[PDB]
Protein backbone atom coordinates (compact mmCIF):
# COMPACT_ATOMS: atom_id res chain seq x y z
CA UNK A 1 0.00 0.00 0.00
CA UNK A 2 2.91 2.18 0.80
CA UNK A 3 3.30 4.45 -2.59
CA UNK A 4 0.53 5.79 -1.34
CA UNK A 5 1.08 6.44 1.97
CA UNK A 6 4.52 8.14 1.46
CA UNK A 7 3.10 10.43 -1.61
CA UNK A 8 0.51 11.71 1.37
CA UNK A 9 3.28 12.41 3.41
CA UNK A 10 4.81 14.79 1.09
CA UNK A 11 1.54 16.39 1.20
CA UNK A 12 1.49 16.71 4.49
CA UNK A 13 5.64 17.87 4.81
CA UNK A 14 4.87 20.57 1.56
CA UNK A 15 2.14 21.95 4.17
CA UNK A 16 4.22 21.74 6.98
CA UNK A 17 6.90 23.89 4.79
CA UNK A 18 4.34 26.30 3.49
CA UNK A 19 3.43 27.85 7.17
CA UNK A 20 7.01 27.86 7.98
CA UNK A 21 7.86 30.17 5.22
CA UNK A 22 4.87 32.43 5.94
CA UNK A 23 6.11 32.66 9.45
CA UNK A 24 9.64 33.64 8.00
CA UNK A 25 8.01 35.94 5.84
CA UNK A 26 6.44 37.50 9.28
CA UNK A 27 9.43 37.75 11.38
CA UNK A 28 11.39 39.18 8.28
CA UNK A 29 8.79 42.07 8.08
CA UNK A 30 8.77 42.66 11.82
CA UNK A 31 12.43 42.42 11.86
CA UNK A 32 12.53 45.53 8.80
CA UNK A 33 10.40 47.53 11.01
CA UNK A 34 12.53 47.62 14.27
CA UNK A 35 15.51 48.29 11.96
CA UNK A 36 13.88 51.09 10.58
CA UNK A 37 12.91 52.43 14.39
CA UNK A 38 16.67 51.68 15.20
CA UNK A 39 18.00 54.04 12.51
CA UNK A 40 15.56 56.71 13.10
CA UNK A 41 15.44 56.63 16.63
CA UNK A 42 19.46 56.74 16.19
CA UNK A 43 19.62 59.86 14.59
CA UNK A 44 17.09 61.46 16.21
CA UNK A 45 18.97 61.61 19.21
CA UNK A 46 21.93 62.37 17.73
CA UNK A 47 20.26 65.50 16.24
CA UNK A 48 18.63 66.32 19.40
CA UNK A 49 22.48 65.98 20.76
CA UNK A 50 23.92 68.06 19.40
CA UNK A 51 21.08 70.96 18.78
CA UNK A 52 20.96 70.66 22.45
CA UNK A 53 24.77 71.44 22.61
CA UNK A 54 25.22 74.64 20.24
CA UNK A 55 21.92 76.16 22.59
CA UNK A 56 23.96 74.93 25.26
CA UNK A 57 26.90 77.53 24.22
CA UNK A 58 25.10 80.49 23.22
CA UNK A 59 23.85 80.11 26.98
CA UNK A 60 27.49 79.77 27.98
CA UNK A 61 28.53 82.45 25.79
CA UNK A 62 25.47 85.21 26.59
CA UNK A 63 25.79 84.10 30.50
CA UNK A 64 29.92 83.43 30.84
CA UNK A 65 28.86 80.58 33.05
CA UNK A 66 29.47 76.89 32.34
CA UNK A 67 27.34 73.92 33.61
CA UNK A 68 29.13 71.39 32.84
CA UNK A 69 27.52 68.49 35.15
CA UNK A 70 25.10 68.21 37.52
CA UNK A 71 25.86 65.84 41.21
CA UNK A 72 22.14 64.58 42.42
CA UNK A 73 21.99 61.85 45.35
CA UNK A 74 17.98 62.12 47.46
CA UNK A 75 19.80 65.52 49.71
CA UNK A 76 19.72 67.45 46.83
CA UNK A 77 20.39 68.71 43.51
CA UNK A 78 24.01 69.54 42.56
CA UNK A 79 25.70 71.44 39.59
CA UNK A 80 29.09 72.18 38.74
CA UNK A 81 29.54 75.05 37.81
CA UNK A 82 32.31 78.09 36.27
CA UNK A 83 31.91 81.49 36.13
CA UNK A 84 34.30 84.33 34.29
CA UNK A 85 36.46 84.59 31.57
CA UNK A 86 40.29 84.12 30.20
CA UNK A 87 43.35 85.91 29.64
CA UNK A 88 45.21 87.81 36.94
CA UNK A 89 42.72 85.34 36.68
CA UNK A 90 38.96 85.61 36.12
CA UNK A 91 37.60 82.58 36.16
CA UNK A 92 35.53 81.15 39.61
CA UNK A 93 34.04 77.43 39.90
CA UNK A 94 31.81 76.40 42.65
CA UNK A 95 29.09 73.99 43.45
CA UNK A 96 25.52 74.77 43.94
CA UNK A 97 23.25 72.55 45.14
CA UNK A 98 19.52 72.95 45.77
CA UNK A 99 17.96 71.66 49.27
CA UNK A 100 11.29 75.44 52.44
CA UNK A 101 14.18 75.17 49.04
CA UNK A 102 17.81 76.75 49.67
CA UNK A 103 20.54 76.86 47.90
CA UNK A 104 23.94 75.76 49.06
CA UNK A 105 26.73 77.59 47.34
CA UNK A 106 30.23 75.79 47.37
CA UNK A 107 33.58 76.91 46.92
CA UNK A 108 36.00 74.44 44.12
CA UNK A 109 39.32 75.60 44.02
CA UNK A 110 42.06 73.30 44.80
CA UNK A 111 43.07 72.91 40.98
CA UNK A 112 44.30 76.64 41.19
CA UNK A 113 47.52 78.10 41.43
CA UNK A 114 48.86 80.48 44.20
CA UNK A 115 48.81 83.65 41.79
CA UNK A 116 45.65 82.60 40.25
CA UNK A 117 44.26 82.34 43.81
CA UNK A 118 45.78 85.88 44.56
CA UNK A 119 44.35 87.87 41.70
CA UNK A 120 41.07 85.70 42.80
CA UNK A 121 41.01 86.85 46.68
CA UNK A 122 41.30 90.50 45.60
CA UNK A 123 38.76 91.14 43.18
CA UNK A 124 36.27 88.61 45.13
CA UNK A 125 34.65 89.16 48.54
CA UNK A 126 36.02 86.77 51.07
CA UNK A 127 32.56 84.94 51.91
CA UNK A 128 32.84 84.03 48.00
CA UNK A 129 35.62 81.72 49.80
CA UNK A 130 33.07 79.96 52.09
CA UNK A 131 29.87 77.42 51.49
CA UNK A 132 27.13 79.86 52.26
CA UNK A 133 23.17 78.80 52.20
CA UNK A 134 20.35 81.17 50.65
CA UNK A 135 17.37 81.23 49.50
CA UNK A 136 16.32 81.07 45.50
CA UNK A 137 15.45 84.56 45.65
CA UNK A 138 18.94 85.47 46.22
CA UNK A 139 20.45 82.74 43.40
CA UNK A 140 20.26 85.54 40.43
CA UNK A 141 21.24 88.53 42.42
CA UNK A 142 23.79 85.92 43.77
CA UNK A 143 24.91 85.29 39.84
CA UNK A 144 25.15 89.00 39.17
CA UNK A 145 27.91 89.57 42.38
CA UNK A 146 30.09 87.18 41.23
CA UNK A 147 30.26 88.26 37.40
CA UNK A 148 30.52 92.21 38.52
CA UNK A 149 33.35 90.71 40.81
CA UNK A 150 35.37 89.23 37.80
CA UNK A 151 35.96 91.48 34.46
CA UNK B 1 9.59 61.93 41.83
CA UNK B 2 10.67 65.28 43.70
CA UNK B 3 12.17 68.60 41.98
CA UNK B 4 14.09 70.66 44.21
CA UNK B 5 14.63 73.23 41.40
CA UNK B 6 11.07 74.50 40.10
CA UNK B 7 10.11 74.23 36.97
CA UNK B 8 10.81 76.76 34.50
CA UNK B 9 7.80 79.83 34.24
CA UNK B 10 9.67 81.11 30.96
CA UNK B 11 9.00 77.91 29.31
CA UNK B 12 5.06 79.02 28.48
CA UNK B 13 5.79 81.99 26.21
CA UNK B 14 7.12 79.22 23.77
CA UNK B 15 3.26 78.33 22.98
CA UNK B 16 1.90 82.30 23.49
CA UNK B 17 4.43 84.18 21.42
CA UNK B 18 4.56 83.74 17.67
CA UNK B 19 8.37 83.68 17.45
CA UNK B 20 8.00 81.82 13.66
CA UNK B 21 5.82 84.38 12.64
CA UNK B 22 8.55 86.16 10.86
CA UNK B 23 12.07 84.48 9.26
CA UNK B 24 14.78 86.05 7.16
CA UNK B 25 18.28 85.71 5.98
CA UNK B 26 20.77 86.60 8.03
CA UNK B 27 23.27 87.72 4.97
CA UNK B 28 20.77 90.11 4.07
CA UNK B 29 20.22 91.74 7.37
CA UNK B 30 23.92 92.04 7.70
CA UNK B 31 23.59 93.61 3.62
CA UNK B 32 21.29 95.80 4.72
CA UNK B 33 22.93 97.19 7.92
CA UNK B 34 25.85 98.72 6.47
CA UNK B 35 23.35 100.40 3.68
CA UNK B 36 25.45 101.31 0.28
CA UNK B 37 29.02 102.64 0.05
CA UNK B 38 29.21 102.76 -3.55
CA UNK B 39 27.48 106.08 -4.49
CA UNK B 40 28.15 109.08 -6.71
CA UNK B 41 30.87 110.16 -4.28
CA UNK B 42 33.00 106.85 -4.44
CA UNK C 1 15.04 -6.33 -20.66
CA UNK C 2 12.77 -3.00 -19.63
CA UNK C 3 11.74 -1.62 -16.38
CA UNK C 4 8.58 -0.44 -14.90
CA UNK C 5 8.90 3.00 -13.86
CA UNK C 6 7.04 2.14 -10.71
CA UNK C 7 9.27 0.29 -9.40
CA UNK C 8 12.01 2.89 -10.06
CA UNK C 9 9.44 6.07 -8.21
CA UNK C 10 9.27 5.04 -5.24
CA UNK C 11 12.78 5.57 -4.52
CA UNK C 12 12.45 9.18 -5.68
CA UNK C 13 9.53 9.58 -3.49
CA UNK C 14 11.70 8.69 -0.41
CA UNK C 15 14.27 11.08 -1.58
CA UNK C 16 11.78 14.32 -1.94
CA UNK C 17 10.26 13.40 1.25
CA UNK C 18 13.81 13.31 2.72
CA UNK C 19 14.66 16.96 1.08
CA UNK C 20 11.45 18.26 2.33
CA UNK C 21 12.56 16.79 6.10
CA UNK C 22 16.00 18.29 5.71
CA UNK C 23 14.22 21.72 4.95
CA UNK C 24 11.73 22.09 7.25
CA UNK C 25 14.37 21.71 10.02
CA UNK C 26 16.81 24.57 8.16
CA UNK C 27 13.26 26.52 8.66
CA UNK C 28 12.83 25.77 12.14
CA UNK C 29 16.06 27.10 13.04
CA UNK C 30 15.92 30.00 10.81
CA UNK C 31 12.90 30.82 13.12
CA UNK C 32 14.91 30.43 16.55
CA UNK C 33 17.85 32.69 14.62
CA UNK C 34 15.05 35.48 13.42
CA UNK C 35 13.05 35.39 16.77
CA UNK C 36 16.50 36.04 18.49
CA UNK C 37 16.72 39.34 16.81
CA UNK C 38 13.43 40.56 17.35
CA UNK C 39 14.39 40.20 20.93
CA UNK C 40 17.58 41.89 20.57
CA UNK C 41 16.17 44.71 18.67
CA UNK C 42 13.37 45.42 20.96
CA UNK C 43 15.97 45.66 23.51
CA UNK C 44 17.72 48.05 21.15
CA UNK C 45 14.30 49.91 21.09
CA UNK C 46 13.40 49.71 24.53
CA UNK C 47 17.09 51.53 25.30
CA UNK C 48 17.00 54.15 22.75
CA UNK C 49 13.53 55.34 23.78
CA UNK C 50 15.06 55.75 26.83
CA UNK C 51 18.20 56.97 26.55
CA UNK C 52 16.43 59.97 24.53
CA UNK C 53 14.08 60.54 26.68
CA UNK C 54 16.95 61.07 30.08
CA UNK C 55 19.09 63.33 27.32
CA UNK C 56 16.04 65.52 27.26
CA UNK C 57 15.00 65.96 30.72
CA UNK C 58 18.47 66.54 31.40
CA UNK C 59 18.57 69.22 28.66
CA UNK C 60 15.50 70.43 30.19
CA UNK C 61 16.92 71.25 33.74
CA UNK C 62 19.73 72.85 32.15
CA UNK C 63 17.52 74.93 30.97
CA UNK C 64 15.59 75.36 34.54
CA UNK C 65 19.16 76.15 36.06
CA UNK C 66 20.01 78.71 33.36
CA UNK C 67 16.58 80.33 33.85
CA UNK C 68 16.57 80.51 37.27
CA UNK C 69 20.32 81.84 37.61
CA UNK C 70 20.35 84.11 34.92
CA UNK C 71 16.55 85.52 34.34
CA UNK C 72 17.10 83.99 30.30
CA UNK C 73 16.07 80.86 28.75
CA UNK C 74 16.87 79.99 24.70
CA UNK C 75 13.80 78.03 23.73
CA UNK C 76 14.13 76.33 20.76
CA UNK C 77 16.31 76.73 17.45
CA UNK C 78 16.51 77.31 13.64
CA UNK C 79 18.36 76.78 10.53
CA UNK C 80 18.12 78.88 7.42
CA UNK C 81 20.71 78.14 4.36
CA UNK C 82 21.64 81.75 5.43
CA UNK C 83 21.47 81.62 9.14
CA UNK C 84 21.07 80.09 12.01
CA UNK C 85 18.73 81.45 14.91
CA UNK C 86 17.35 80.89 18.71
CA UNK C 87 14.51 82.35 19.89
CA UNK C 88 14.86 83.59 23.50
CA UNK C 89 12.64 85.18 26.50
CA UNK C 90 14.65 87.37 28.87
CA UNK C 91 13.57 88.70 32.38
CA UNK C 92 11.13 87.79 34.98
CA UNK C 93 8.87 93.23 32.10
CA UNK C 94 9.90 90.23 29.77
CA UNK C 95 11.18 90.32 26.62
CA UNK C 96 11.29 88.13 23.07
CA UNK C 97 13.65 87.97 20.99
CA UNK C 98 16.11 86.40 18.50
CA UNK C 99 19.61 86.03 17.76
CA UNK C 100 20.78 84.90 14.40
CA UNK C 101 24.40 83.71 13.14
CA UNK C 102 25.83 83.74 9.19
CA UNK C 103 25.95 80.62 7.65
CA UNK C 104 30.72 82.67 5.78
CA UNK C 105 33.27 83.07 8.33
CA UNK C 106 33.24 86.62 9.42
CA UNK C 107 30.68 87.26 12.23
CA UNK C 108 28.97 89.43 14.32
CA UNK C 109 25.31 89.05 15.75
CA UNK C 110 22.57 89.89 14.51
CA UNK C 111 19.42 90.85 16.98
CA UNK C 112 15.77 90.94 15.71
CA UNK C 113 13.46 91.87 18.65
CA UNK C 114 9.85 89.90 18.63
CA UNK C 115 6.89 92.69 19.79
CA UNK C 116 4.46 91.68 17.45
CA UNK C 117 0.66 90.61 19.48
CA UNK C 118 1.99 92.91 22.66
CA UNK C 119 -0.52 95.57 24.50
CA UNK C 120 -0.22 98.74 23.37
CA UNK C 121 0.28 99.18 27.42
CA UNK C 122 2.95 96.30 27.80
CA UNK C 123 5.17 97.89 24.77
CA UNK C 124 4.70 101.27 26.70
CA UNK C 125 6.21 99.58 29.72
CA UNK C 126 8.99 97.69 27.96
CA UNK C 127 9.53 101.18 25.97
CA UNK C 128 10.86 102.96 29.66
CA UNK C 129 12.89 100.02 31.06
CA UNK C 130 14.55 99.25 27.47
CA UNK C 131 16.50 102.03 24.84
CA UNK C 132 14.68 102.89 21.83
CA UNK C 133 17.06 100.85 19.35
CA UNK C 134 16.25 97.53 20.94
CA UNK C 135 13.07 97.79 19.44
CA UNK C 136 14.32 97.11 16.18
CA UNK C 137 16.47 94.18 14.12
CA UNK C 138 20.09 95.49 14.46
CA UNK C 139 23.88 93.58 15.06
CA UNK C 140 26.27 93.58 17.67
CA UNK C 141 30.25 91.71 17.68
CA UNK C 142 30.31 88.54 19.34
CA UNK C 143 32.59 89.85 21.64
CA UNK C 144 29.51 91.61 22.76
CA UNK C 145 27.24 88.24 23.56
CA UNK C 146 28.01 88.88 27.44
CA UNK C 147 27.66 92.67 27.33
CA UNK C 148 24.10 92.44 25.34
CA UNK C 149 22.60 89.94 27.54
CA UNK C 150 23.63 91.80 30.65
CA UNK C 151 22.19 95.68 28.94
CA UNK C 152 19.16 93.59 28.45
CA UNK C 153 19.34 92.22 32.34
CA UNK C 154 20.39 95.11 33.88
CA UNK C 155 17.40 96.90 31.98
CA UNK C 156 14.47 94.95 33.37
CA UNK C 157 16.03 94.39 36.75
CA UNK C 158 16.12 97.95 37.17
Amino acid sequence: LLVANLVNENFVLSEKLDTKATEIKQLQKQIDSLNAQVKELKTQTSQQAENSEVIKDLYEYLCNVRVHKSYEDDSGLWFDISQGTHSDYSIMDYKLGFVVTEVIYAPVLKQRSTEELYSLQSKLPEYLFETLSFPLSSLNQFYNKIAKSLN
Amino acid sequence: KKRFLPQSVLIKREDEIAFDDFHLDARKVLNDLSATSENPFS
